[PDB]
C-alpha cells in the first residue's frame, strides 16, 4: 500500500469453510460474459452478441506450520470432501457460496518437513429448484 | 514429374483440380468422378462465371485414357467464413440418361425377338454405342414395363442369361459373361501392397 501504513490482518477477511478455519495463502479469481462474436464474409465490418454471465471460480493455496500439522492437514481434506456446497470467505471477495472441485496435498520427509501445502480450486454453486423451472 | 494424371473438360485443360477421385465398378452400369477447383473473387471487380452444367469431361492417367463422361452432371459451390471458397463437379458415363430416363418404347411389348435385338432398340433412343460380346438368346415373349427405367430393364433381363452390364473406359456399353482375360500385376506381399 501507499505510505508505511498497512495492516495487512486489517483488510483481509480470515479464511474459511463450512465453518472450519484455515490458514490462506493466495487468491485469485476469474469473471468474464459470454460472447458469440462473428465476421461476415468479404466484409468490412463485424459483429457482436451478448449471452449472458460466465461462471466463476476461485483457487486458494493454505499453509500448514504449527506442530502436528498432519492431524490439522489430514482432518482438513475430510471436509473438502464432504457432500454439497457450502459456504466459502473468500479473504478478498468476502462470503460466498462455492463448491470444492479438487486439491492437490504436497508433502515430503526430506526436501521440507514440518510443513504441509494444499491447492485448491473452487467453483460458485447457487441452489436450484428441483422442478426445472 | 511427368503429369500421372491430366484431366480435360470440353478441351480446354484443367489446371487447378486441387484434389480429385475417379471409380470404375462392374457391378454398376455407370463410372463416376469428381474434382475440387480453386475459384476466387475480387470484391468491386469482375468475375468470369462458366457454370458449365454439362460438357464432356476426359481424365487421362498416366498418359492412357481411364474415363469418359457426358459431364458438369453437378455443380456446387462450396464457402466457407475461414478456409476457403472452393468449388465442386460431378460426372457419370455416358450412358447417364439411361440411368435416369423412362424408356419411350415404339410400342412396349416385342412378338418374338432376341435379346440383343432388344437391347439395340432401347439403348439407341439416346445414341450410346453398345459393345457386344457374348451370346445371343431368343425370347418368344418380350414386353418391357409400362415406364420402367432403361437401367431396371436391362439389368432384370441380363441377369437370368448371366450377363454383365458395365460401362468400357471410352464411352459405350459392355455385355460380357466373363474376364476380359487382360492379365495384370502379381501382386505380392511386402512389395507394392500398402
Amino acid at each position: 500500500m501507499a505510505g508505511p501504513c498497512y495492516n495487512p490482518n486489517e483488510h483481509y477477511l480470515p479464511a474459511s469453510f463450512k465453518g472450519v478455519p484455515f490458514d490462506a495463502d493466495s487468491s485469485d479469481s476469474e469473471h468474464g460474459r459470454n460472447g458469440a462474436e462473428a465476421e461476415f464474409v468479404f466484409g468490412e465490418r463485424t459483429g457482436y452478441a451478448d449471452l449472458g454471465i460466465k461462471i466463476r471460480s476461485y483457487s486458494i493455496r493454505a499453509r500448514f506450520q504449527t506442530n502436528d500439522h498432519v492431524a490439522l492437514s489430514n482432518a482438513f481434506i475430510a471436509v473438502l470432501e464432504s457432500t454439497g456446497p457450502g459456504l466459502l470467505v473468500h479473504p478478498t471477495r468476502g462470503p460466498v457460496m462455492a463448491a470444492c472441485r479438487s486439491a492437490r496435498v504436497t508433502d515430503s520427509k526430506v526436501d521440507a518437513a514440518g510443513v504441509t501445502y494444499i491447492d485448491i480450486d473452487f467453483v460458485e454453486a447457487n441452489d436450484t429448484v428441483t422442478g426445472f423451472g | 514429374m511427368i503429369k500421372p494424371m491430366r484431366i480435360f473438360i470440353g478441351g480446354e485443360e484443367l489446371e487447378t483440380y486441387t484434389s480429385a477421385r475417379l471409380q470404375r465398378t462392374k457391378k454398376q452400369l455407370t463410372g463416376s468422378l469428381t474434382v475440387e477447383i480453386f475459384l476466387n473473387y475480387v470484391p468491386s471487380k469482375p468475375v468470369i462465371v462458366n457454370a458449365v452444367r454439362g460438357k464432356e469431361i476426359l481424365v487421362y492417367v498416366m498418359g492412357e485414357l481411364a474415363f469418359t463422361g457426358e459431364g458438369g452432371s453437378d455443380v456446387t459451390v462450396n464457402f466457407a467464413k475461414g478456409q476457403g471458397y472452393s468449388v465442386t463437379l460431378t460426372a457419370r458415363g455416358r450412358t447417364k440418361y439411361l440411368v435416369d430416363s423412362s424408356h419411350s418404347h415404339p410400342t412396349g411389348s416385342f412378338k418374338d425377338t432376341s435379346d440383343r435385338k432388344v437391347i439395340e432398340a432401347l439403348v439407341k433412343e439416346h445414341k450410346v454405342v453398345l459393345d457386344w460380346q457374348g451370346t445371343e438368346v431368343k425370347e418368344p415373349k418380350i414386353t418391357l414395363r409400362d415406364g420402367n427405367r432403361i437401367f431396371n430393364e436391362i439389368f432384370e433381363r441380363c441377369n437370368q442369361n448371366c450377363h454383365f452390364a458395365y460401362e468400357t473406359r471410352d464411352g459405350k456399353l459392355l455385355v460380357t459373361d466373363g474376364t476380359t482375360g487382360v492379365v495384370g500385376e502379381d501382386i505380392v506381399l511386402g512389395q507394392n501392397i500398402l
